[PDB]
């Protein structure tokens, strides 16, 4: 089957945990477009956060992704 | 006997150790956090 | 202490400049001290010298 435009693929990622040692990790986290936060101001410093992700990818071949979301 | 202070100044400076740690903090930062927002950009890239 | 003077013993306090001037303060205090011990007796309990 080569009919791309109807595959589509939901996946619930594995839960990540990540502790913030440094502002070093706060810096790579705020470059981050998709990392975004209700508080922009919240102190991120010695805390741990978990992300909860689910992707949602369409495909455009075998290889590549059409269209890929992760929220 | 002579003593010739060629400081430059910098006794004026309040707490000379502290502002140097801080300069320096400063740089390191600075230069950590470009070079670390650098490489992960490129793998988000090379990713993508 | 009078107006304007250096007591024989004081406390010098060290200025942003980095050098050490008589400071009112700190030798009013340790002349206190010295009163104290010279009438009530200082006490050094508890005190590994």
């Amino acid at each position: 089957y080569t009919d791309f435009e109807n595959t589509f693929q939901k996946t619930v990622e594995p839960v990540y945990q990540m502790h913030i040692k440094t502002s070093k990790d706060i810096a790579v986290l705020r470059s981050k477009e998709w990392f975004q936060l209700d508080d922009e101001d919240f102190d991120l410093l010695n805390k741990t956060l978990t992300f909860e992700t689910e992707t949602e990818v369409t495909f455009k071949n075998a290889n590549i992704f059409s269209s890929v979301k992760c929220f | 006997p002579v003593m010739a202070d060629l400081n430059g100044g910098l006794q004026f400076v309040p707490e000379l150790k502290e502002f140097t740690a801080k300069l320096r903090k400063e740089l390191v930062e600075t230069s950590e956090v470009r070079k670390a927002v650098s490489i992960e950009t490129a793998l988000e890239h090379k990713v993508v | 202490i009078p107006r304007e003077t250096i007591p024989f013993l004081h406390l010098r306090k060290k200025t942003p400049a980095g050098d050490w001037k008589y400071d009112r303060q700190l030798s009013s205090l340790f002349l206190d001290g010295l009163e104290k011990a010279a009438f009530n007796g200082v006490t050094f309990k508890d005190k590994y010298v």
